DNA sequence: ATCGGATGTATATATCTGACACGTGCCTGGAGACTAGGGAGTAATCCCCTTGGCGGTTAAAACGCGGGGGACAGCGCGTACGTGCGTTTAAGCGGTGCTAGAGCTGTCTACGACCAATTGAGCGGCCTCGGCACCGGGATTCTCGAT
DNA sequence: ATCGAGAATCCCGGTGCCGAGGCCGCTCAATTGGTCGTAGACAGCTCTAGCACCGCTTAAACGCACGTACGCGCTGTCCCCCGCGTTTTAACCGCCAAGGGGATTACTCCCTAGTCTCCAGGCACGTGTCAGATATATACATCCGAT
């Protein structure tokens, strides 16, 4: 009785919100924590520039955004509208950077 | 030219034609720099930067902006033919991504 | 040749509507050898006082301005000692459609109000900054010394 | 006090004042306009050493700076800068 | 043969001359038309200027020429 | 309807206009004026003065610079100045 | 000490970002993929720009050595200097 | 009566047959010919090194090869076994070599 | 001395076997019309900038040195032929 | 060093000392070039090319020959790992690729 | 005549060293001296960059170290800064 | 699950030829000794900024459930492509001739590097007001269940 | 084909605040002048190989015929993401506080460019000879129709 929208609907609205904002997706905290995390294997007791956090989120959302559209066309030409692994690792494999 | 005014005036330029020298003489490009370069040089930098700053303008302005922000730069850049063909490899800062939705996702 | 037509249409209009203050024209028979005489308007120190300049126009015309230099002498910080002029309707922002006559208006112009933003000679330009008494009579008295 | 540091920001400025009468522009863009600038200028600077070094030579003529625009930038970009780039060294010699 | 010349005060005046009239029998025609004394007065004509010494057809000057006056004042 | 020979002229040449181009500030002028002012002046419209290089640019590399019906009307009902030059 | 951060990556993230991508459909299997990859490519990074802080003698990975990592490796970023 | 072999085995020998050897695989009077028509368009009279012909020839081949075996993993992709101009073009979008 | 359509050249047969090398099974019938136009728009992407350096340095005869530097600076270096 | 042989021999190495230096020098990468810069470069440069070396006489033995062609050196470098990513996108002339077919693409039993 | 400059006597010597039994083609040669000319220009050149970065003007050994250290792969990597560290310390002495 | 043809591929042996490994003349770059000064190492100081912590509040994350659309397996069709054979075409190899242009050498002149005095262009710091962020109310427009 | 209720989105008006644009003081790098060693522009010469042509094989390309297996549409099943509501958690903001190390300056010293002299290591050229390519004749693995 309550309405609900016919499922897939509103996933065309969020692409079209997010496809127009620029705010960053990811929470700050976590990454920088993550970071810390990374940095730390490799180097101990390292102290890190809140710019460096912030440019290195901007990179990993830059990168993130193009594998997922490179992956979404991937699936559309498999005759399919969602996203599996394989084709994850197919778009990784055209690009060059695992092989 | 006439003489008695300063290098980037005589060509007609508004970039830093002295700078541009000193940059190319001492940064290790080549052991003698001409004196025709840094015009050439400045010349072109100046074109790009002008060309670039039109269409960001233009899209301010298509959006009811007076202030020019990331957003319009990377909407001039990334909707223009030849200067996404220039800067492939580049990531704007706080850019986005242009709108772009695939034809079979919509409904039918 | 295509610029030839030009001049003569630039001649044509000078004749037919001689400007105020200023007349010009081919001094020699070389038509793209040229000449300007200039009057100080009443509203300015220049008063008696007539400005003489020679042109030469470049024989790839009307894109390319044409150069402008004054053979006479006066106190104005934009004119140099030996009569080089610094314009950006000149050289930085000639146009097509710009005529001799337009550029001569806006000499007449700037013989109204000096332009202080990027003066040719500045000394005497912080000098009228100063105060306008001394530029005031020293223009006076360059004027009724040499251009007189 | 600190370091003075060199920016091409008021040369932008210009620029766009010039383009549009009555356009403002925020500082980020202004830093993402100075790092282009930077970039494609130690771009070309860079194609131009090593076609100079191609050719034996020693010294950096504008001829090595046409070719390197005409190289690096696609076709009309690099026709018009090639066009912009010789407009400016003839004004600029006489 | 008619002709026109305007003066700094923007008002035009009406010379019947000769294309063989020298400078000075102009010069002392304006002073006869007009008062102002000689040595007040320059002639230019298309940034030429006029001396009396030489005549009106030295110029090349053709019917309704339009000329311009210059008060020199002898003092300021 | 059909414009007079007084205004088909060139705004520059002072003559007879050829191979009209239409600017965005919808200002006409002639191949040779054009060409000439792109590659040896400012690169702007003489009239209006504001750049115009991305639309040249654009309309240059799929020859998009010249405007048909301008074109055809000069040329039908003025031909003998193209039989001119 | 730090440990299982990866995590931190939550499922709505990773879901905003493929909807920015254009993605209308997520399986379910997508999410362990994604935070491996960016763990692969944060620790490839994080190595240039952690020897290029090595070398100047200096303690504090400043956003420079970041963005120059990010040049070397030909993903070039504006707008934090360069 | 005659014999002959199942559609499919000997294309199978054919790839282990010239993945063995390291010969050029395209004539070269056509390939020459053609490059010399596409240097008279660009710039005319001019003269080639028979080197320069040889080394075009090499750079053309590899990059063949190359967008060959990517776009025959596109296909595979698909549940496929033929190759067909979507797969090649969706293996030339995902590089990045038109876009 | 003007040519015509030597793209005709590349046979069928020449991009089959390339398609074998690369170790492609079975082959519709229209790849060959795509792989033309790929093979032109690759020709004419290294031609142009072999041209050019062949032509800053004042020569009429291009040499494998300027196809070798064309391909580096293109982003496929190539070995065995000097440089 | 005993500081009495030659530059390469006292350093211990086969690649040329004063060749690389003077390539430094010359070659307009800094105003100053260090004392010991060649000595480790030349040493990083004769490492890697015994490294390759070794790589396609072991290859080149497999195939029961005497001597390294262009295809023992392709077959050397894309059948090891490390050297595969450093050399990722380079092309050998007269080269060939691996010997591989997908698994689907072979016989039903 | 003109006189050309290559590592070809030195390459091998080098497989005269590791194999000695074994000898190299000529093609093969001038694809190792192209191969040794692209290593040498590549760490130059980050050495060259990376001295420039920190507002220096002299290009010393620990440049040509962390140059290696960012372009070649890990196991690569160690072994050839290993390498070079023990040559530097038999040339000091 | 074989079994026999029949095919292609692998393997052993003679041979001969042109490219590789080495020997030699020599000359041009590399090595050795000495000098000057500036670039870099080192110690000391300052203060900016990075790390650390606490409390609130609340938007964002986690969990559960109903279901409808999409993934995926199976069947049938026919059409496009593999495979083999005969025929036509131009690639490939050798041999010769010619010269346009690549490459090397000698002159010398004009373009660019170096150094000193100087001054105005460009940068650091302050301040202000307007363009943009934000909130509340209303008008507009896709959307779906129901006809 | 449609009508309508509920829900998301766009316009408009008012209020506020902080950052972008302009102004001032200042210091240092661009400017101008003059001098001087040399890079390359030009003319001249040599001689390499790139182009053009001709003739003879024969290997590769072409056109055609036939059959089959693979792409594609269609159907059915089922199951797994999606959309929504409710509850928990920790992100974010503002606040304070401490000291670590980045950034700067002054000092000194020793490492390297620059010059001159001298000489031997590598390059061009020439020559001998055997590794590999080729032809020929057997041996064996593999495929396909048929039991
Ligand atoms: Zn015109
Ligand atoms: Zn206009």
């Amino acid at each position: 009785k309550p309405h609900r929208y016919r499922p897939g609907t509103v996933a065309l609205r969020e692409i079209r919100r997010y496809q127009k904002s620029t705010e960053l997706l990811i929470r700050k905290l976590p990454f920088q924590r993550l970071v810390r995390e990374i940095a730390q294997d490799f180097k101990t007791d390292l102290r890190f520039q809140s710019s460096a956090v912030m440019a290195l989120q901007e990179a990993c959302e830059a990168y993130l955004v193009g594998l997922f559209e490179d992956t979404n066309l991937c699936a559309i030409h498999a005759k399919r509208v969602t996203i599996m692994p394989k084709d994850i690792q197919l778009a990784r494999r055209i690009r060059g950077e695992r092989a | 030219s006439a003489k008695a005014c300063t290098r980037s005036s005589r060509a007609g330029l508004q970039f830093p034609v002295g700078r541009v020298h000193r940059l190319l003489r001492k940064g290790n490009y080549s052991e003698r720099v001409g004196a025709g370069a840094p015009v050439y040089l400045a010349a072109v930098l100046e074109y790009l930067t002008a060309e670039i700053l039109e269409l960001a303008g233009n899209a301010a302005r298509d959006n009811k902006k007076t202030r020019i922000i990331p957003r319009h730069l990377q909407l001039a850049i990334r909707n223009d033919e030849e200067l996404n063909k220039l800067l492939g490899r580049v990531t704007i800062a706080q850019g986005g991504v242009l709108p772009n939705i695939q034809a079979v996702l919509l409904p039918k | 040749h295509m610029a030839l037509k030009r001049i003569n249409k630039e001649l044509s209009d000078l004749a037919r509507d001689p400007p105020a203050q200023i007349s010009a024209g081919p001094v020699g028979d070389d038509m793209f050898h040229w000449q300007a005489t200039i009057m100080g308007p009443n509203d300015s120190p220049y008063q008696g006082g007539v400005f003489f300049l020679t042109i030469h126009f470049p024989t790839d015309y009307p894109f390319k301005p044409p150069k402008v230099a004054f053979t006479t002498r006066i106190y104005h910080p934009n004119i140099n000692s030996n009569g080089s002029i610094c314009l950006d309707i000149l050289r930085s922002q000639w146009s097509p459609a710009l005529t001799i006559s337009k550029v001569l208006l806006s000499i007449a112009s700037l013989l109204d109000d000096p332009n202080p933003d990027d003066p040719k000679v500045p000394e005497i330009a912080r000098i009228y900054k100063t105060d306008r008494d001394k530029y005031n009579r020293i223009s006076r008295e360059w004027t009724q010394k040499y251009a007189m | 006090k600190r370091s003075r540091k060199e920016s091409y920001s008021i040369y932008v400025y210009k620029v766009l004042k010039q383009v549009h009468p009555d356009t403002g522009i925020s500082s980020k863009a202004m830093g993402i306009m100075n790092s282009f600038v930077n970039d494609i200028f130690e771009r070309i600077a860079g194609e131009a050493s090593r076609l100079a070094h191609y050719n034996k030579r020693s010294t950096i003529t504008s001829r090595e700076i046409q070719t390197a625009v005409r190289l690096l930038l696609p076709g009309e970009l690099a026709k018009h800068a090639v066009s912009e780039g010789t407009k400016a060294v003839t004004k600029y010699t006489s | 043969m008619q002709i026109f010349v305007k003066t700094l005060t923007g008002k035009t005046i009406t010379l019947e001359v000769e294309p063989s009239d020298t400078i000075e029998n102009v010069k002392a025609k304006i002073q006869d038309k007009e008062g102002i004394p000689p040595d007040q007065q320059r002639l230019i004509f298309a940034g030429k200027q006029l001396e009396d010494g030489r005549t009106l057809s030295d110029y090349n000057i053709q019917k309704e020429s339009t000329l311009h006056l210059v008060l020199r004042l002898r003092g300021g | 309807a059909i414009p007079s020979l007084s205004e088909c002229q060139c705004g520059i040449c002072m003559e007879i206009l050829v191979e009209p181009v239409t600017l965005p500030c919808n200002h006409t002028l002639c191949k040779p004026c054009f060409q000439s002012t792109v590659e040896k002046a400012s690169l702007c419209c003489p009239f209006c003065r504001r750049r115009v290089s991305s639309w040249t640019r654009y309309h240059t590399r799929r020859n998009s610079l010249v405007n048909v019906e301008l074109w055809t009307i000069i040329q039908k009902h003025y031909p003998r100045e193209c039989k001119l030059r | 000490v730090l440990r299982d951060n990866i995590q931190g990556i939550t499922k709505p993230a990773i879901r905003r970002l493929a909807r920015r991508g254009g993605v209308k459909r997520i399986s379910g299997l997508i999410y362990e993929e994604t935070r491996g990859v960016l763990k692969v490519f944060l620790e490839n990074v994080i190595r240039d720009a952690v020897t290029y802080t090595e070398h100047a003698k200096r303690k504090t990975v400043t956003a420079m050595d970041v963005v120059y990592a990010l040049k070397r490796q030909g993903r070039t970023l504006y707008g934090f200097g360069g």
